[PDB]
Order: C-alpha cells, then structure tokens, then sequence
C-alpha cells in the first residue's frame, strides 16, 4: 500500500523533532528492508556525524525502500519507543480509506 | 585490401596488406616505403597500441582503416 | 566510395545525434581533427550540451576531406563503447536501436519518479555495461557533490543516449537486485 | 488561441525568473520540449546559474505550439512543489509572492551573519516544506563536502527562490526552537 | 566621482585577481549587483575555480554605474576578512602584498613536500588568522573526507590567496611548534 | 623542436586519459602551469571526475611553452608514483599498460562480488605499490566517512587506472592472506 | 551449497530479535573461523559500544567467511543456546537438496 | 556584550596551544549552552578523531551559541582549569567597554 | 639523514606484511618523536577500529616526523624480539652517505 | 647531458652535468656561471632540498630536468 | 519605482519585437546605453536580423536604472518615426497595432506575387510616411544594386514592421494610382 | 507521416545545398516557418552567401513538426522555378541533376575565360530559362553598375546553382548564335 | 620590465577598449598570436562588436608569455594608424586623447542629426586621416548597399573610436567644404 | 639596446644593436649568429619590409622591438 507511505515520510519531516530520541545504531538491525549497502552507508555516517544528525538520513533512505512503514513501526517497538511507535502507526493508517 | 598509415609529420602513406598479415608485417611494409626501422615504430589503431606478435584480423582492423605512427624520438 | 557513405551517414544522422556525445569519442579520433575543431566541439558540449556537440561534430566529419575518415569514425565508435551504434551503422540496419525508442519515451515520462526513488550509487555498477564508462565517472561525481537526486537525474540522461540493445532489460535486473520501489513502474 | 495566456505569462516574467529553477521542473516537462532545448537549459544553469536558465526556459516555453502545454507547465509547477507559483499563475494574482520581497531583501542583507551563526543541519528538518525536495539534499551534500558555512550559503540562495507564502515566518519559528544568535536579527512582524 | 580611481583599480587588477575569492564578498555586494550577475560569478567559481570568478567579478565591478559602489566594495572586502587587501587598496600601496610574492613563489616550488609532510589539523589553529574563516571549514572538511594529503593541497591554494602580510612568518612559527619535517625547508629571515 | 613530443603525446592521449588523475600530479606541475587553469583542472575533476580532468590537464600540457617542460611532466609522473606510465611515455611503448586490459575487464566484471564480500581495509595495506600513495589515503577516508562498500567501489576505480605492470598479481597475493570467498574469482 | 550460507545470513537479518540473547564476548572462542583481525575488531567494538550493538557486526563479519554457518551452529550450541542453534540448523539445511 | 565575546573566540584561536588540556567529554556537562545536537555531534567527532582534534570543533561550536564566553569561563572553572579560566575572563572583560 | 628516511618508509610499504605484529598500544610509549597531538589521534583509531587497522596510520604518521626511523628501530627492540628492528635497521643504514 | 637551473625570479640557466656528479659539483658549476658562492645556494627538486652529500643519480635527476635555486 | 512601467513594457514584448528595428532608434538612445551594448545590438541585427536584435534591445532596455529612460525610449520612438508604437505605449492600448495583424498576414501570403508585379520605385514615393526614412533609401539602394525584385522583397519586410495604423489602406490607394496586376489581390475592406 | 522520407531528404542534402537559394523559396514557406527563422536564413545569405543560407534553411526544414510541411516545401520549390530539383525530389531520382556535375566542374575550370569572353546581356535571353527569374535581374543589374566582367562572374555563380538538366546544352546553343571566342571551349557531345 | 608595463597597460585599458578594433591590428601582430586566439578575437567582433573584441584582445595580450610582446603591440599600433594612442601609451600621457572626450559626447547626442544631414561619400576623402584606412572601405561599402543614412551612421561609430587629436577640427573643415546644413551644430 | 629577430621556424634569437646601426648591419649580425647569408634575408617590422640602405632609427625601431625573418626558400 505504497501511496500512504509517502504521506508518512512527509509527516516524519513536518514533525521530525518528535523522533529525536530514536537511536540509529540500535534500530538498524531491526530494519531488514534496508539493503547491505544501506546498512554500510548509514553506520558509517553515524560514525563521523553522530546519531541525531544521522537520523534525517536514516529516514530518507528508508522511505525509498518498499514497505518501510510496516517495518518501521516494529522497529520503533523493538527499541521500546512504544509511545512514538503508536504515534507512527496511527498516522500511517490515517491515509488509507 | 588497403590500409592508411598516418605519421605525426602529417603525411599519410597508404600500404597494401591483407587481413592475414601480422603487425610485424605492416611495420616491414612501412620500412619498405618510408625507410624507417621497425624497432622505432609504434603503431596505434583507434588509440590501442598494436602488439608485434598479433595480426590485423585480430584487432578488427579493416579496409581503409587508419594506423597512427609514432617514432622513437 | 567516399560520397556514397556520406549520404548513408547523413541519413541516419538522427540516431547519431541522439546517441553520441563526441567528447568521449574524440580521443580515438586523434589523427583526423585539428585542435581548432576539437576545442570548438568541446565548447559546444559545455555550452549547449551533448546533442548540440554531436550535431557540430557531424558537420566537421562530413567536412573532413582526408582519406579513411568514415572508417576512422566507425573504428572510434567501437573502441569508445558506442558499439551497437557501430553495429548498426556498419550494417546500415538501425532496427536494433529503434526498438529502444519505446523505452526511451517511457523513461522520459517516468523520469520524475526515477529521480526520487533511485539511489544511483546502488545500481551504477550493475548497469555499467549500458553506459560509456566515462559517463559513470560524471554521475558518481554529481552524486558526491549534489546529492542522490541530482545524480539520479544524470543517470537518466545517459541511459537515454545508451545504444545498447539490452539496457532496459539490464536496468530491470539491476533494479530487482536492490528492492527499489521504482521497479514496478518499469515493465519489459 | 493559446496566445491569450502566453502574453499574460510574459507580464509576470520577473516573478517566474526569480522564484524558479527549471531543473526541478524539467523532468515533468520532458514530453513537451525538444530534446536539445532541455540540454540547453541544463547548461545555462550549469554555466550562468539558475536564474539565467529560468530566463531561457521561458523563451522556449512561449515557443510551444501544441496545446495542453500551459496546463502541463502548471502541472509541472505543482508536482515539483513550486506550488504557490502555481497558485499565482492559475489565479493571475502574485500578491502573495510579492509580499515576500520584503523578506527576500532582508535575508540578503543578513546573509553574512546567517552563514556564521547558522548550522543548517539543525533547521533543515523544519524548512523541508519551504524548499524543493532536491534542494534539501543538494544542501546537505554541500555541508559534508564544503563544510557548514558553504552549506548555509546555499540554504540562503534556495530560500530566496522559495515561493511558499509563509517561509519567513516558518524560518523564525524554526529558529525559535534552539537558541540562535541569528534569531534576534530576523524579525517577521 | 567614480572615474579617476577606477583607473587605479584596473592597474592593480592582478592583485585582486590573485587574492580575492568573490564568494565571500558577494553576500555584502548584493545592493550594487544585478541578481543574475552574482549567480554568474558564482557559477564561474564552481566551473573554473576562484580566480576565474574573481576575474569575472572584477569585470562587473568596473561596469558599476550607481555611485557609492567603490566604498561598498571596500566595505565588503573589510568585513570578509580581506583586510590587508583592503588596507592596500585604501592607501593604493600594494608594497605589503607584493613582498608576499617571493614566499608565495617558494611554496609553489616546494608544494610537493608540503603535501606529504604537513598535517593540516595541527597547524590550522595557528594559521586561522591568515585564512578566510570559511576557508578553514572547507579545509578541515576535505581532511575528513579526502584525507590529510588532499587537505594540505587545499591549505596551499588558500595560503596563496592570503593577503596577510606576515603569513609566511606565521606559518614558520606554526611549523616550529609541532614540527613536520617540512619545517626545515621553510625559511623567512 | 618540442613538437616531436606534443604530436607523439596526443597520439597516445587515450591511455593518458585512462590512467592519470591530474590532481595527484598537480603539486609538481605548479611551477609550469599558470595558477588559473590549475584551478580549472581541479575544478573539472571536482565536477566531471578524474578522466574529464585528465582530458583537460592534457589540453593545457600541450600548450606549455618554456624549456624543460616535457621532462618536467615526466619528473612529476615518476615522483608522484605514476612510474610505469612514466616508463611508457619515455620509451613511447605502452605494451605493459595495454597488457593489463585483460585484468581491468575482469575486475569491472566481478565488481559487485568484490565490494560485497571483501573489505578494503583488509587488503589496502598490501596494495601500496599498485596505488598512488594518495589514493590510499583518499580510500581509507571514503571507507570511514561514506562507508566501506563505497570505499571498495573507489578502490576498484583506482586499480583500473593503475599502471603498475604487475598489480593483478599483487592483488591476488593480497587477498590470498585471509580466508576470502572472493579469492577464487580472481585468477591469473 | 555456499549460496545457502548467504541465504542463511539473510534470515538472521530478517529475524534479528531471535538472536538478541547471543553474547559476543562469550561466543568468540567458539569461532576459530574468525581471524585475529576479525576477533580484535569485534572485541574492540564490543568493548566500546557494548554487547547488543556489536552483534550485528559479529554476524556481518561471519557471513564473509566461507563455511561459517557450520561453525556458527556449533559455536551457538557451544554457548548452550541450542534452542537457537536448531533454528539455524533447519534453515541452513533448507537451501540445499 | 555579544561583540566582545566573538572577539574572544579570535583569542582562543591565536592561542589554541593553551587549551590543549581541555578534555571535551569532561567539559561538555559543564556547557549546557551546547545543545542536544551540539553535544552529540562533538562526542562523535571525539570518538573518531580523538580529543585534541575535536577541541577545535568544540570552540567553533561554542562561538555560535549566545553568551558562551560566560558559560565557558564557568565551565573551565568546573574542570579545575582555573588558571586558564582566569585568562579567558581577563581577555573577555578586556574587549568589552 | 632525511633522504634515507624517505626511502625507509617506502621500504615499509613494499614489505608491509612483515610488520603486522607490532601492537600499537605497546609500541607507542617507545616513540617520543610522535606528537602529543599525534598519539591522541592514534589511540582513538586503535580504540574504535582495532589494532591492525591502526597500523597503516601509525607508520603513515611516523614518516611525517623528522628522525622517526632511528626511534622506530629502538621501539621494535623494546616492543619485540627485535628481528624487524634489524630489518629496517639494515635498510636505513644502506642509504647513509 | 644537460639540466636547467631556474631561479625563483624566473631566470633559467643551462648547466652541463652527468648523473655521477654530486650536488657539491652541481653547486660548483652553479658558481662558474652566475658567480654565486655555493654555501649561500640551496637547490630544490620535486620539493626536496638536495643534500650536498648525494648525487644527481640518487634523486633521479635526468636529461633536461629542472632544479630550483634559492638563497 | 521605474519597475511599474518596466513590467508593463514586458507584457507587450511581442508587439515591440515585431514592429521594431532598434537600429533606427539607437541614434537617439546613445546617451542611456553603455557603448558596448549598442554594438552588440548592431551585430545581432547584422547576424540574426532585426527582430532578434529588437529582442536583445529589450533585454538591455529593462536593465536601465537611472531615470528619464522610459521617456527617452518613448522620445526616441517618436523622433525615429515609430510614432504609433509610441502612441501605443504611452496609452497602453495596442488595439491599433493589433488590427494591423490581419493585413500583416495577408501581405505575407501575397509576397511572391508582390515581388513579381510591383516596381517599388513607383510606389515608394507614396508610402514615404508608412516606412522609416532610412528604410526608404535602404530599399532604393537594393533596387539599383540587386534589381527590382530584390527591392520589392525588402519593401515587404519593412511594410510588415510598419506600425502606422492605416498603411494597408495607404498601400491600396498607392496602388490605385497606376494599373497594377497586384491591386486586385490586395483588398482593404 | 514525416519521418520515413525526412531521412531521404537528408541523404540528398548535398544537392539541395548546391542548387537552392532559400531566398526565392521563403516567400512561399511563410506558413511553416517561425518569422525569426526566415530572417536568420535571410541574414546568413547576406553575410555568408546563398549556400550558407541554404544549409541553414535545410537545418530548420528538418526540424519542422506540423504536418503538411513536406508538400509545402515541394510546392514552393515548384513555384519558384526550381522545377527539376522538384522533379528530382518528387521521384527521389537525382540522376538528372547529377549528370550536370561534369559540366558544372568544367565551367569552374574554364571560369576565367568565361569572365573575359562572355558578354552576358547577349546570351541572357537564351539562358533565361536556366536561371531563376530574379537571378536575371540581379545579373543585368550588376552589368550596368560593375561592368561586363563582374556580370559574367555572376552569371557563372547562377549557372552553377541551376538545376535545369539541359542548360549546358542550352548555353552551347546560345554561344553558337552570337559567338564569343569562349564558344569553342564549351563542348557537350 | 615585463610586469611594470602590464600594469601601466592595464591602467589605461579603458582608452584602448574605446579606441581600438583589434581586427585591423592583428595583421601587424602576426608573430605573437596563435591562429586559435585570433579566430577567437575575430569572432567576438563579428558577434558582440569591436569593443568586445578589443576587450578580449587585451586578455590574450596580457596572457602572452613571450618576449617583446609590449613592444610588439605598440609597434603594431603605430603602423596600423592608431598613432596618438601609440603616442599616448608610450609616453603614459593620455591628456591628448582625453580632450577628445568632450566632442565624442557631443557627436553622440547629435548623432541623429548627423545620420540624416551627412552624405558620407562627400566627406570621407577629407577626413580619411582621422580614420583607420580600412574603416573607410567598410563605410563606402555600407553606403553602396544600404544607402547614405546607414553609411553615415557607421561613419559616426568610427569617428568616436578615432584617436587623432585633430579629428573634430578636421571634420569641421570637411563639413565646411561641402555646405552640409549639419556644420553649425558642430562647434570647435 | 636590444632587438629580437624571430624566424618562421618559430625560434627567436636576440641580437645586440644600437639605433645608429643600419639594416645591412642587422642582417650581418644575424649572419654571425645563425650563419645565414644576408642575400637570403628579408626583414619585416610590423609588416613593413626593411630596405638594406636605411637604419633602425629611421624605421622607428626600438628597444625590444621585433623583426620577422623570411628566407629565400
């Protein structure tokens, strides 16, 4: 259901400050839709540039991969961000009739 | 079959060969025309340098194809 | 003879214009061109872009009076990697390059979607066979300075000018390799 | 004919020239333009900069004959995110893009102290809707390669093109988040 | 008015061409320049590099009509940190900058050993005063992304554009502190 | 005359283009070139990439006037580590550089199973002889900042431009060290 | 099949949470297939970043070594994780005739 | 006086050799004027490049935040760097009317 | 003196495989020629990326400092059973006038 | 063989040497032409300062190479 | 500012482009224009023809800053005889120049039979007020050198630029004098 | 549609380039061409001469999109009197025109004695059928103003562009009537 | 020396730009310029006009690294007929050319009246000493093809670029010879 | 005072003269350097051909002025 996903990255962007607590190094293993290349690239960025600066890239790389939103919820859940994970789950179901 | 060999002096001399001729043959025929040693000759085709062992058929060299001649200096 | 091929070359000049970027060829054509005319060609790419430079390049070609100029040009095309344009002009059969037109038109109106959903750096390696190996360096560099999007847009430009009969096919493979979300637009 | 609208488009040339970079449109426009003239535009940006390319894009736009073109331009404008330029042309009311000029001017005069005080990786998140989606990554890439200052510079060049009616207020608020040293200079009301 | 010293500005063209990068200046020059002329200069740096842009910046500067442009150029030149180029034009005495050509020529001549032996992140703090602020960000950023050698080569480009009368002395002192086998090649008195 | 060299040099202009990256050379050239137009080469490199810069670097080399330049170029080449390109354009015999094409083709072909399997920091220490010293620096950093995979893609690019007569033999020895899964692909 | 091994890594990535119990410091002595370098890199990475974050590096470093799945199966049951080791066992065997 | 504080940063740069004993990890808790984002980016630079090289970034990241020189002077005193802290305060109260 | 050093670094790169066994942490105190600034840097890299990955940088950094080859010999004696010391030792003496 | 000695003022002078010559010998020949005492002259090649002890053959200085002269 | 009128001038770009050859204006304009840009226009006519030069003239016209310019352009227009283009711009009413388009089109389609039937030395006397004074002798000179037909051709090119509201009726009447063989084709009402 | 024979029009470029002067054609082509494109062609004749304009006319013709353009080109080509070029393109058989290259090459080779010995006003009436009507007017006009020699040289230029299959036979017959000492050099069968 | 004069030349570059048309000079400068650079100059006149070409011409002059280039340029100015620009640059005193400015400004705003009331062909012969003898040929030719007016307007262009100290004076004599109705106007 | 004489071979050789030297003198000094007969020499200054009778002072030839040399062929 790819349409809604675009409307969700847009939400993560308008509201990006809400995800500030997400930690890239911890959530990456829980995002299997991210390619070998992607893991490599983001981990490297998370070195040189620190976490909170890498976030905007983590999300910008995800929204390119199919089905991410589904994966991204129970990523956020696996890191015990559950409050936020609920935030994302809700906004995602809002854009499908 | 015919081939053009163009020096850097800008003068072009044509020589008579066939596909089964080698590159050492072409250097020889250049020698019989321009009188320059085959040791001093480097032959270029489309910017590939030709090896003394091989033959024109190998390099896909064709009728009215052009070889570029550089000298030992 | 020398006149017969000028016409044959002039007839198909369209395919040459929309395929070739002379800047990549001129290296192999070193014996035929004056420094004056090369810099004039080099300038037309930099200013009005590759097509315009191909268009100029052709003018100087047919203007060349020397011997072995048609052969010199085709021999360049092959070594330069423009083979399949080479294969086509030597057989005076363009049907191969023409079947490609359907997909060139397709890519053109799908270009926006490509621009966003493709990360070029992922797939360049795989579709490298479709592109002039020099084009690849420009893209990876646009990527580096201007970001994925600006680079993806360049990858489109070069794919359009690709003369390889299999590129759309080899693009789909490269696209299926890295689950891209653009894949199921593209249909062969 | 299509001349009715072609003329009115010429009246507002200045506004289009200054808000638009055709590069971000041209993907959508590809069907109405000859293959050459798109590569020409790409070069005039690459050589003389976006404005000069927008000026050439306009020369070629009015040359288009076969219809659906005016709409295809608008449609391109909208999809590219240049919405509000699109708002303006469909309504032939630029009053919203004109009220912006005050803040377009002010940002220019403050450009140096912007470069020094601002770290763009911070406020890029919040301006995401004021800037073309490509301009976002075009900037962040400048950041990592040429450093923060060169990247702030670009953020400013892009902001001046922004046709979103509220962007100066969005920027102040984006500035209101963290303690700036620019924010005092920047005053929306 | 603007004529009598425009001539002088032209005679010293060579010095402005060598030391100036219009990028850092143009932010201030915004009132005097057409918007498109800025972008063109900006493009010419991007394509052919800083000098080429400086020569094109010079070209437009001398075409400036509306009065007050001369003070405006000096004013910008000062704020950017080009003081000493400013100092020179203000007194029309370039003796200060000319002395630098010897050591400038020298560095060009040992430039290879500079690349090899210099670790920039060591000596950037001491040299911070000889370089435009933005030039530092660009240098350390290259160091991170393209390596120490690539960074030293960039430190050299920027040391050449430096107008600070004493930098070859500055550099010597920095090289005596944390000592990089290049320290021996560089000699001032 | 010096033209013996300029005409000779551009006949081989294609190999130069494909091996040299003028940037690693430019420090030694600083005396022979105007400061402008060094800044142009650096710029084409930064925009269109190493080849396109080499194509330009060459333009400006053939325009060079003052005594000792052609030797100046050679001396740059040797001291910069381009020895064997230096060898070649002094003896005007490129057979060594051309022999490598076989292996250049191969490395391009296994590019994906490279880069996925082997990590550059594993073998780059051993390859020091195949690469310009600066290419090592630049790669190791690309490895750190942009990621390891992107680093391998750059290691390949460097290896393809390499003029060291034996580099494929050196590579096979380097990755023979650790149990690999790429090693049996690479064969001499 | 060596290909089967690659498909085994791909499973570890698809379900990661299953492997979160693994202890890097403990399992390393049971992986002789990891080089001096491979262990050093991991040991240093485990020291600096803690256990759970290093696990993704452990598994990514293994998949690069040929025949790893057999060493891992044994290593894992060598850590009394045998429940997990039989999970891995089924799937490794699944991709060969 | 924001004017006097920027002129101070200049002094730290000429005299950077004097700050070599400043430890970033140790002083960052004493500098609340550096943001969540600021601290994070510095810590990262600090893990990868070492302290001494990060130090230049520390100060560069400081000069951007308002009233840093006060925060910094008191910060230096917190780390028992008072010899230096008295040096910065002297230069700071020097450049302001 | 220094002409010989240049050629000695160039020897370490040809034959780099011989030096894999120098441990960075153990050899560093024996090398005073490395700057205060330099040692901070190297330890970071050894901490994050492991020992053998640091080595190229150890040698790369040494070659920049004047007189390094004499100290490096002495290091290899103190840090080792001396064989490599005698290797680079003999090379370095080959190029003394 | 020949080598060019260019000062940094741009004045270029040709010198007759051969690979076996030391830098002391080159510096000696430097004096016979421009009349400069060899103790005051420092020669640069490839950004390296040439040691009085070694030879042109050690630095890979060849026919028509270019040495830079400074005081 | 002078931007009010600068914009409105852009709206009518097409009418100016098609009625104007800047060459006949430029003598009057010489004070407001830089020396170069006048020589540029002279070339674009000389190279690409009058229209293309008018298009460049316009680019440069809007670039003018110091005032009295809009009037100086109008004043130039009037004195050059381009009156009625001047009528149009001062009134911002082009209706008179627009009603001409019908006959501009018709003359184009009849251009071949015009060249054949017409001897221009006859009817030049009567069209003197429809054409720029220079265009009169520019044509008669073509007559003596290239012959009647090549001169008729020019008379037609010049007529199509004519902004005089009645010229098609003037031409019919000029034709009504002597028995033509073109006159039947030419119908004003 | 237009594609399949455009190719053929390109292969025969050389013949159109040699025989055509776009000047006489363009009067008819007015519907298919942009106004500015006509002027550009017109300018290129004026500056570089007829062939150069023909090559440029060819360039624009092949860019033509709107259908019916091919018949429109032939139609013009017919009315202008280029019948026999028209005849050739219509059947795509150029054999007729190609036969002319021998005699065309010949005239070039004895062109000096033609200049000396031919009095054009003698033989123009007989040759009137081989030349475009306007070309006659241009020739006799040169005769008056620049003299008999200057006129013959122009008659040669025009005889080369002629597409009439028989002209070398026509000329011969004219030269046998009123007999110019060149009459002997020219030989057909 | 060679640097001192570049500045001196660069200072007065304004007067060169508004006087010189390089196309008339380049014939005497044959030893100093590449064919590439003169065609580039020739092109700039044909496209952007004489001033633009003078401006470009200067760029290549100061770019020339060869010996004797300043002297070569001045020697060209003298023989070309640009003397008085020559007399001025060699004495680094432009006061002569500067008194001319008053009348250049005058002619400029009297240009319309000149355009109509002057028949150039009448007075060219008399003021020929003020103009480059090659300029005269252009005028007589513009006259021939385009008519008195178009030609008169060209005579103005050339008179503005005239560096002869006496031209306004010698114009008035020529204007008094032929009872012109423009003569008074024109006051010295 | 100094003067440059530039051949068509592109090689430039400088010779020492003074304003009172004739043109036959300059041709002689060219002979003493390049070893070419004064009969075969034509000297050009700013595209004026110099007469064998006259002197450099007459032609307004100056310091660092350049003469162009053509040969008999």
């Amino acid at each position: 259901m790819p349409f809604a996903e675009d409307k969700t990255y847009k939400y993560i962007c308008r509201n990006f400050s809400n995800f500030c607590n997400v930690k890239v190094v911890k959530i990456l293993p829980y995002l299997p839709c991210l390619t070998a290349r992607d893991q490599d690239r983001l981990r490297a960025t998370c070195t040189l540039s620190g976490n909170r600066d890498t976030l905007w890239h983590l999300f910008n790389t995800l929204q390119r991969r199919p089905g991410w939103v589904e994966y991204f919820i129970a990523a956020l859940r696996g890191c015990k961000l559950v409050d936020l994970a609920d935030e994302v789950a809700s906004v995602y179901q809002s854009y499908q009739p | 079959m015919q081939i053009f060999v163009k020096t850097l002096t800008g003068k072009t001399i044509t020589l008579e060969v066939e596909p089964s001729d080698t590159i050492e043959n072409v250097k020889a025929k250049i020698q019989d025309k321009e009188g320059i040693p085959p040791d001093q000759q480097r032959l270029i085709f489309a910017g590939k340098q030709l090896e003394d062992g091989r033959t024109l058929s190998d390099y896909n060299i064709q009728k009215e194809s052009t070889l570029h001649l550089v000298l030992r200096l | 003879m020398t006149t017969e091929q000028r016409r044959s070359l002039q007839a198909f000049q369209d395919y040459i214009r929309k395929t070739l970027d002379p800047t990549y060829i001129l290296s192999y054509m070193a014996p035929w061109f004056r420094e004056e005319e090369v810099q004039y060609i080099q300038a037309e790419k930099n200013n009005k872009g590759p097509m315009a430079a191909a268009t100029l390049f052709l003018k100087f070609l047919l203007e060349l009076q020397e011997e072995g100029w048609f052969r010199g040009f085709l021999d360049a095309l092959d070594h330069a990697g423009y083979s399949g344009l080479y294969e086509a002009i030597e057989s005076w059969d363009f049907k191969k390059i023409e079947k490609l037109e359907e997909y060139r038109l397709l890519l053109k109106r799908l270009q926006p979607e490509f621009k966003t959903r493709i990360i070029p750096t992922d797939i360049i390696s795989d579709l490298s066979e479709c592109l002039i190996n020099q084009e690849c360096e420009e893209i990876l560099q646009i990527c580096s300075t201007k970001g994925m999007m600006a680079g993806a847009e360049k990858l489109v430009e070069c794919l359009l000018r690709s003369d390889k009969e299999n590129w759309p096919k080899t693009l789909k493979l490269a696209l299926e390799k890295e689950r891209n979300k653009f894949s199921e637009l593209w249909i062969v």
